[PDB]
């Protein structure tokens, strides 16, 4: 072993909501735990989440976790795993109340209970009247949540490795994950974090697109790491485009704007969502709203200006008092990034890439899955995933607003509650040899030695442009096929890309180059998966196969990294506490 | 502790403000300053007492203040303790010299 | 239109001491970018230029910098606010902290002061609520202006008291966080917390210099929070 | 060992910080001044001749300048000290706008007291 070895029971890679909630739980169960993060923990993308946490607290009106389960299942367009959605919806209220006891500064109803607002895809009585179940701290709920979880980690003295960049998983000769190599950004030191449980919690990958709501750090590192270790990823074609990014900037304005009573207008001042979703209107599922906006624009009914083509999000009728109390953050964002005061004028908006429904398939315990040669599920010993990197799947083909933060907390906690059993079930794992660790350094040594190759900047730009033109809200077979060919070429250029800064003290160029590898793998998996799924379902929408096809495609898509090919996985439709929700036509 | 310093500085600030108003009051309403009226002012019990009370206030107020300054800009302990010594000594000398000047009038 | 920059450089394996290096950037005349945009482009042309950033929307607190003399966040500072005819736009690290590399500072002391004031809910478990703690809107309003802090350190690294005693003065950001727990009606350890803030340095090194308020990118007011702490300290110890 | 950016010439200070560092300096100067005023007061009180001599000392133009500086620093320390206490007790708001405004008014008041101090001398 010619690299330093740091050993823990558990290594959690990522300190957003999911990773911080998991670390806190793992630590309180008596296991040693190392929490890694490539930025200071409270700079994780969770910190930007706005609208709130969707959960059946029953504060704003009497509610029922089964109503939430129904909304989620339907919202997912029937490929969300119903046993997993049931666990999440039923467990949710208590898991969220626990955050409030940790001091999360939720907004409040008059009787002192947590404030909940309406949000997309919420109904009472299994598809009835609009519901209000998204618990909020104004519109900075992600900020409140992340800071609270960090505070709890200080209180608990969690071992945190801040500004360490995980490079690649380490496998032993039996095919088990036994930790990861990591790079200390400050000093340039390279280390092997050895563990019985390695927990990916690395977040999403919106930066594979030209325009995204996501932080610069959202580069799909856990997808690249899984893929390079032979671990499959699931449903990667399922990308949520949030209906309301600011046009021309990408920056999100929360769906809480529509939850509080705002709505979308086209250039004729028509409230068009009444036409596209007569029941739920502006609070329909996001895949539907996003498509409807793009249909208006495509058909000459969008607005234009300094911002580019867009729809108008009108809020002024709510008044200054409601806006400043419920939506202050979007007041700042709109003023700063659109030069528009929402108190007086509509915000120019357009659908913008937002959330990765896909990821590493997992059990509710967080254990990662692969398939054997027979196509059966088998646990990947030593590997776990929680949060946006995971595909449990509770989100299927379209995530509901507020259900990601609920996911981070419910599943981050579950991985930690179940960790001892998961470790006992997998048995003692053989040690990595030095060559096993060495294999995890190949990618890094390539960059450290390549001075004369290609500019990584043009490669990143080409990759983003390809995804934006070819794998956006509306897709087509021919365009996707070409897109895929273009990515193969770009991926070849990337193998000869140069690192121009070779220094060791806080060298961010090296980190950005390593991230570029993970953008490439994520983009590649996404494109292969989108080509493969010949139907339209939730966020995946194809002109050549415009219909939802339950006979062939009521299932998950799975990308197999060793053959670079696709297969299908069963959707779970066997909840324990109530009967399955049968697939039906999905309209809002 | 810190609360104690904060209050003392402010309590003495109030006493010195009154003393300044008193002294300025005199100066700006006494025409020609003859030796006679000058010494009559400082011979008064009221002026003597107030001036000594001001002097004690200064000892307290300027000590805390100078300690604040030194603990910001002078790190080497020995140098700092030496400067504090000179400063306390000077303040105590101010008071004692004041006692000597007024009790001599 | 040509933008001119002077940017602080430092790499310990190369430089004997920090230096300023000049950069030029051609920009579109009809568009106003953020400083972070400009930095990102300078790095396309000089891959060695290192700085922190993430959210690019003023929420994460990553990219605090001293810009033309004044702390703020690069992501929401328009170039038109910095660009003065015939002068260079001057970009330097937040003052007072050790510089790791280029524009990246070691925030260690800033975080240590935050941990010192025990920034987490302390509730003694008596009279537990049935579900969430009940907190009326009037009690919850008291946290507005305090819980929004993004820990960017623009305030603390602009405070002279924090420069002279970064290990004893808590600093504006830390004290804002202390006050956040002090007036949270769900925190029951108010008296313990005030007892830990009574020394000469933790709170009382604040002299109302007001550098903190003028630079906060979120519009928060540490000076006022600090005032309220001083009052509570008198109320309890005077 | 790591460098730090603490080059004061490269940093913007708002008017509130200027007000503030001058309050500190004026306090230090006043500390020294008390000794000088006491030496002067002692001399003026020791006898008739001590008094004529203090007047002759005060007649000097160089001494008028110093004495004016002392009175100005004092006035400044007192005015801005009162400003400080008004904030501490809630008479002045602790917002940046109020801080700027009250600092400015404090400078004006000090200029006036510095002119009255010129006259008195
Ligand atoms: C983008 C966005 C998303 C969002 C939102 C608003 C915005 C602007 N508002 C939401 C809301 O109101 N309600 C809701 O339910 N969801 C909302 N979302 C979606 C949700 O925020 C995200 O899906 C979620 O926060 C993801 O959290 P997660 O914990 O899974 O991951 P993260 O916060 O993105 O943090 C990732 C961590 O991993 C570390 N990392 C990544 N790569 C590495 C490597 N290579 N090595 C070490 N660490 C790594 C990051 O540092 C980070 O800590
Ligand atoms: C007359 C002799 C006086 C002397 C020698 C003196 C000296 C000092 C010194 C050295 C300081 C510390 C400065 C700092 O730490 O920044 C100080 C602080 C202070 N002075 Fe005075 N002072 C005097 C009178 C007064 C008066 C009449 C007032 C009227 C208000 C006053 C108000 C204050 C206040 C409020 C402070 C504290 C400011 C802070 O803690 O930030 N002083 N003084
Ligand atoms: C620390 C402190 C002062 C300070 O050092 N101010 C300052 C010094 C140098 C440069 C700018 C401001 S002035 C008010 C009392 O507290
Ligand atoms: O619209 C939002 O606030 C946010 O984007 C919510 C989710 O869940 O993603
Ligand atoms: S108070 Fe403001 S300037 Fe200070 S750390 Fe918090 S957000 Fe940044
Ligand atoms: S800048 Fe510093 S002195 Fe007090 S008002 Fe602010 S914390
Ligand atoms: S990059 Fe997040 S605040 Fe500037
Ligand atoms: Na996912």
């Amino acid at each position: 072993m010619k690299l330093p070895v740091r050993e823990f029971d558990a290594v959690v890679i990522g300190a957003g909501g999911a990773g911080m909630r998991a670390a806190l739980q793992i630590s309180q169960s008596g296991q040693t735990c190392a929490l890694l993060s490539k930025v200071f923990p409270t700079r994780s993308h969770t910190v930007s989440a706005q609208g709130g946490i969707t959960v059946a607290l029953g504060n704003t009106h009497e509610d029922n976790w089964e109503w939430h389960m129904y909304d989620t299942v339907k919202g997912s367009d029937y490929i969300g795993d119903q046993d997993a959605i049931e666990y999440m919806c039923k467990t949710g209220p208590e898991a969220i109340l626990e955050l409030e006891h940790m001091g999360l500064p939720f907004s409040r109803l008059d009787d002192g209970r947590i404030y909940q607002r309406p949000f997309g895809g919420q109904s009472k009585n299994f598809g009835g009247e609009q519901a209000a179940r998204t618990a909020a701290a104004a519109d900075r709920t992600g900020h409140a949540l992340l800071h609270t979880l960090y505070q709890q980690n200080l209180k608990n003295h969690t071992t945190i490795f801040s500004e360490w960049y995980a490079l690649d998983l380490v496998k032993n000769q039996d095919g088990a994950v036994v930790g990861c190599t990591a790079l200390c950004i400050e000093t340039g030191e390279v280390v092997y974090f050895k563990a019985r449980a390695t927990v990916l919690a690395t977040g999403g990958a919106g930066r594979i697109y030209q325009s995204t709501t996501n932080a610069h750090i959202n580069t799909g590192d856990g997808v690249g790491m899984a893929i390079r270790a032979g671990v499959p990823v699931q449903d990667m074609e399922m990308w949520q485009f949030h209906p309301t990014g600011i046009a021309g900037a990408g920056v999100l304005v929360t769906e809480g704007c529509r939850g509080e009573g705002g709505y979308l207008l086209n250039k004729h001042g028509e409230r068009f969502m009444e036409r596209y979703a007569p029941n739920a209107k502006d609070l329909a599922g996001r895949d539907v709203v996003a498509r409807s906006i793009m249909i208006e624009i495509r058909e000459g009914r969008g607005c234009d200006g300094p911002w580019g083509p867009h729809a108008k999000l009108k809020l002024d009728h709510l008044g200054k008092e409601v806006l400043e109390s419920r939506l202050p953050g979007i007041l700042e964002l709109s003023r700063t990034f659109a030069h528009v005061d929402p108190v007086k004028e509509p915000i120019p908006v357009i659908p913008t890439c937002h959330y990765m429904m896909g990821g590493i398939p997992t059990k509710v315990t967080g254990q990662a899955l692969t398939v054997n040669e027979k196509g059966e599920d088998v646990v990947v010993p030593g590997l776990f995933a929680v949060g946006e990197i995971a595909c449990v799947s509770v989100h299927g083909a379209n995530r509901l607003g507020g259900n990601s933060l609920l996911d981070l907390v419910v599943f981050g906690r579950a991985a930690g509650l179940h960790l001892q059993e998961s470790i006992a079930e997998q048995g003692a794992l053989r040690d990595a040899s030095e060559s096993d660790v060495e294999a995890s350094l190949d990618r890094l040594n390539r960059w450290n030695n390549n001075r004369n190759g290609e500019d990584p900047v043009a490669i990143r730009k080409a990759l983003q442009e390809c995804m934006q033109h070819n794998f956006s809200v509306f897709r087509e077979g021919d365009a996707m096929a070409k897109g895929l060919e273009q990515l193969k070429v770009i991926r070849e250029r990337l193998k000869n890309a140069r690192l121009d800064d070779t220094s060791s003290e806080f060298n961010t160029q090296r980190v950005e180059c390593l991230e570029l590898d993970n953008l490439m793998e994520t983009a590649y998996a996404t494109a292969v998966s989108a080509n493969f799924r010949t139907e339209s379902r939730g966020a995946h929408s194809r002109f050549d196969f415009p219909d939802r096809d339950d006979e062939n495609w009521l299932c998950h898509s799975l990308y197999l990294p060793e053959s670079e090919s696709m297969t299908r996985r069963s959707v779970n439709m066997e909840p324990k506490l109530r009967p399955a929700f049968p697939p039906k036509i999905r309209t809002y | 502790n810190g609360v104690h310093d904060f209050i003392l500085v402010r309590a003495t600030a109030i006493v010195l403000t009154l003393y300044i108003i008193y002294m300025v009051g005199f100066f700006a309403t006494s025409g020609e300053l003859t030796y006679e009226v000058w010494i009559g002012f400082f011979a008064s019990a009221f002026t003597k007492v107030f001036t000594l009370l001001a002097l004690f206030s200064i000892l307290i107020h300027a000590w805390i203040g100078m300690w604040q300054v030194l603990t910001d800009y002078v790190k080497p302990l020995a140098l700092r303790l030496m400067l504090q010594l000179v400063i306390v000594v000077a303040l105590v000398v101010y008071v004692i010299y004041g006692f000597v000047v007024v009790w001599g009038v | 239109m040509r933008l001119e920059f002077s940017i602080y450089r430092y790499n310990p394996d190369v430089d004997d001491a920090p230096r300023m290096q000049d950069y030029t950037l051609e920009a579109d005349e009809g568009r106003d970018m953020m400083l972070l945009d400009a930095l990102i482009q300078l790095k396309e042309k000089d891959p060695s230029l290192s700085f922190r950033r993430s959210c690019r929307e003023g929420v994460c607190g990553s990219d605090g910098l001293n810009m033309n003399g004044k702390n703020g966040l690069a992501c929401i500072t328009p170039i038109s606010a910095l660009n003065q005819p015939g002068k260079k736009i001057v970009i330097r690290p937040l003052p007072g902290l050790p510089v790791i590399r280029d524009l990246v500072v070691d925030m260690g002391q800033f975080y240590a002061q935050y941990e010192k004031i025990k920034p987490y809910l302390l509730n003694n478990g008596q009279n537990p609520p049935a579900r969430e703690h009940l907190q009326m809107p009037e009690q919850r309003e008291k946290l507005d202006g305090l819980y929004e802090c993004i820990l960017c350190a623009c305030c603390s690294t602009s405070c002279p008291s924090f420069w002279w005693n970064p290990d004893k003065f808590i600093g504006p950001a830390g004290l804002l966080a202390a006050y956040r727990f002090l007036i949270d009606s769900r925190d029951t350890e108010t008296d313990s917390r005030l007892d830990g803030l009574s020394d000469a340095f933790s709170v009382f090194r604040c002299h109302s210099i007001m550098n903190c308020v003028s630079v906060c990118p979120k519009g928060l007011n540490p000076t006022r929070a600090i005032g309220h702490i001083k009052s509570m300290l008198l109320q309890r110890n005077a | 060992q790591r460098p730090v950016n603490l080059d004061l010439q490269t940093i913007r200070f708002p008017i509130t910080a200027i007000a503030s560092i001058l309050h500190r300096v004026s306090g230090v100067i006043t500390f020294v001044a008390v000794g000088i005023l006491l030496w002067l007061l002692g001399t003026s009180l020791s006898s008739p001749e001590g008094f004529e001599q203090a007047s002759a000392i005060m007649g000097s133009f160089f001494v008028k300048f110093i004495m004016w500086g002392i009175l100005t620093a004092l006035a400044y320390h007192v005015v801005v000290g009162i400003r400080h206490m008004m904030m501490d007790f809630g008479y002045l708001e602790e917002t940046f706008e109020a801080g700027k405004r009250s600092a400015k008014i404090s400078f004006v008041i000090t200029v006036v007291l510095s002119l009255l101090a010129g006259v008195l001398v």
